[PDB]
DNA sequence: CAGGATGTATATATCTGACACGTGCCTGGAGACTAGGGAGTAATCCCCTTGGCGGTTAAAACGCGGGGGACAGCGCGTACGTG
DNA sequence: ACGTACGCGCTGTCCCCCGCGTTTTAACCGCCAAGGGGATTACTCCCTAGTCTCCAGGCACGTGTCAGATATATACATCCTG
């Protein structure tokens, strides 16, 4: 019997494996269900699925094809539903979103 | 090294607030953020040396770094 | 390493667009924190519980509690359909 | 002044 | 009566004395450059502070905290990039509180306020 | 004529804070919260009941937010050098602590 | 079924904390202002609490549940429950 | 042979034992030295030992023998390195530290 | 139908330090939820610092570097000052 | 309003150091098979929330003066930005 | 070095909130109950940890076109400044 990886059976793209061991090894807890890494594979690549989605269309309309971290930090500040997910972290090299307020603008 | 905090110059912090956004800033800020960057630091580096100072190594690496910043809250990205 | 399974993803939702190598770090470096903030909920949301083992449903619940508003409902959407994809076969 | 601390030692006396 | 002193005992200074004590048109009006400056700056993603005297001020925190360390020429960037952040952040911050307080030049009182008010302190 | 001895304006409340800072009661009326944290949480999932003390545990959260806010907006007031608070500040209160 | 209870928060309610925060005149906007940041604070706090409440398969929020939904947000509590 | 209780030989008040079995069951690390409890009863010990004679000495000064939540919010928020500490803690029943910003005073 | 408690040990060191002070129940499950907090968050960290540096298990000095970390200023040097003087005499003792 | 001067944005062309693909490799993951220990499943019971009842009074709502702060205007002179 | 915009201090104006009675109201208390659901055990079962064995996907290294950096040189863009 050939061997299918798990990922790959689930359809999905992001290691169900790796995720499995390491939701093993990192003392979570005792024993981890069969179906808990399967679902939170999935979980990982939606979350990844729509920030390279928002940063790929700046990319775009920056016309600059490689996606450099300036477009990260264009794809989660312009989003309210993703920013307060990054509330604090930082990201290097990723600048401000530009704003001024209205009356410092002459 | 006596006074380095004298090294962030006036045009520094100049750059600084006009990235975020001020328009007229009075002269007792450029003295009176050193106050506040150094007292950053030393919060930032207390807890870098620590990690460091308990694997016995003898370099404070970027893996510590990003450490002792994610406990401060101000998680940081791109290093590890 | 990350890397190679995001660029699946970007080579699949972009067909052209590249990523450069610091952003790999980016992500590398994020998928890490969103997958030790939600098993780190699920670990401690079983401990209350007095669960002793994470299961699907844990991590679902875990979820909720972080992603903002419409993240969840497709996330949970995203998960439900690879567990039953998964149990398929 | 009802109702006071009054801070008696703060310093650690270990 | 109250007399200070003198520091130094000698006439020459000691720079004669060896072994010295001493001897071994167009303008713009205000605020149009602001803010070109500002879009100049919050659409550029390069690092504000000089690096060179970045590095010699890690460098001096380092020392009172152990002696003879060695930073790995990355985590001098990872401060770097953190604590410009934390000061672009401030300053939003402050530049709020000033508009706030009806004027546009943020002052001390409007960092210590916006630091007191983010808990912070 | 006639004057009813009528306090200066400005001095009961200053008495008053005196008087709550000091003291350390609960201040939102109990029952008329109950039916608000009932009212909630009939919205996220109808049909639930609530423990006791959950829901007195929330009113001791509740509480001690807002006199956070209060405390904060204050110096948001005391800031504009005036003394009267005002939804501009409420308002700036809470995006300097981020929370938005 | 409930409906009106945020304006069951009376109105000196609102000074009566305002002064044991430490403000001395209150404008007439506040209190039909701090209603709707009070609101929007329990909608977090009493949703991750049920979320809880659900996971267990219990009917009943319970007292435990909301130092948790508490210690989430960062708002940690003592004394209930522990 | 005759027992002698861990919390004992340490010298401790609080049990030794009764952490050394958390630190297994809340799954903090597949392994627990046994260094670890004994060190970690004592700063436990120790802090506990100080809330506590803060919290005493503002009894006291408030005329009332026993601690109530007030006086233990009192011996906290006074102190500048334990706030710090519980920074983020909200004490049930515990009231405020009084305050008042001096442009409200009279004059 | 048992819920285990430092209700007993707070209280016993409570009688060390104020020989006629006794504490109020509601005040105590304060202190048993104080305790609760921090050894949640000294040992919660003393399982990162394990982690990171790639050793499976948590001993004492995996505990310094937890309170050096944790508890700000003076604290640091007293607890850590007061660890040792127990664990030494423990050994010792053994 | 009219118009020069300025700065950033825009185009074309020239390199590169760098990210995308190739290829080899070996280490982690997939197959396969239990074992008992965790998890689900059924009464049960009791205690503890929800719910109603009535007195009652502490408190919320309401009303009015006027006292003082909010705010607008203004004069200015100096601590700023600009070169 | 300079020139001028703005922080600020002063005056004046008025509205709106604090203070304090009245008048209405519904929180509270205490009291009773009912049945609902959270908390035990018994049981039984089935699922993941543990283990062994084989192999191919992820990693590291190599390289090689190539999109982006960089230099240079128009095309409007705003800004004053009469």
């Amino acid at each position: 019997a050939k061997a299918k990886t798990r990922s790959s059976r689930a359809g999905l793209q992001f290691p169900v494996g790796r995720v499995h061991r390491l939701l093993r090894k990192g003392n979570y807890a005792e024993r981890v269900g069969a179906g808990a890494p399967v679902y939170l594979a999935a979980v990982l690549e939606y979350l990844t699925a729509e920030i390279l989605e928002l940063a790929g269309n700046a990319a775009r309309d920056n016309k600059k094809t490689r996606i450099i971290p300036r477009h990260l930090q264009l794809a989660v500040r312009n989003d309210e539903e993703l920013n307060k997910l990054l509330g604090r972290v930082t990201i290097a090299q990723g600048g401000v979103l530009p704003n001024i307020q209205s009356v410092l603008l002459p | 090294l006596r006074d380095n905090i004298q090294g962030i110059t006036k045009p520094a912090i100049r750059r600084l607030a006009r990235r975020g956004g001020v328009k007229r800033i009075s002269g007792l800020i450029y003295e009176e953020t050193r106050g506040v960057l150094k007292v950053f630091l030393e919060n930032v580096i207390r807890d870098a040396v620590t990690y460091t100072e308990h694997a016995k190594r003898k370099t404070v690496t970027a893996m510590d770094v990003v450490y002792a910043l994610k406990r401060q809250g101000r998680t940081l990205y791109g290093f590890g | 390493s990350y890397a190679i399974y995001v660029y699946k993803v970007l080579k699949q939702v972009h067909p052209d667009t590249g990523i450069s190598s610091k952003a790999m770090s980016i992500m590398n470096s994020f998928v890490n924190d969103v997958f030790e903030r939600i098993a780190g909920e699920a670990s401690r949301l079983a401990h209350y519980n007095k669960r002793s083992t994470i299961t699907s449903r844990e991590i679902q619940t875990a979820v909720r509690l972080l992603l903002p508003g419409e993240l969840a409902k497709h996330a949970v959407s995203e998960g439900t359909k690879a567990v039953t994809k998964y149990t398929s076969a | 002044r009802r109702k006071i601390i009054t801070s008696e030692g703060i310093e650690r006396s270990f | 009566a109250r007399t200070k002193q003198t520091a130094r005992k000698s006439t020459g200074g000691k720079a004669p004395r060896k072994q010295l004590a001493t001897k071994a048109p167009h303008r713009y009006r205000p605020g149009t450059v602001a803010l070109r400056e500002i879009r100049r700056y919050q659409k550029s993603t390069e690092l504000l502070i000089r690096k060179l005297p970045f590095q010699r001020l890690v460098r001096e925190i380092a020392q009172d905290f152990k002696t003879d360390l060695r930073f790995q020429s990355s985590a001098v960037m990872a401060l770097q990039e953190a604590s410009e952040a934390y000061l672009v952040a401030l300053f939003e911050d402050t530049n709020l509180a000033a508009i706030h307080a009806k004027r546009v030049t943020i002052m001390p009182k409007d960092i210590q306020l916006a630091r007191r008010i983010r808990g912070e302190r």
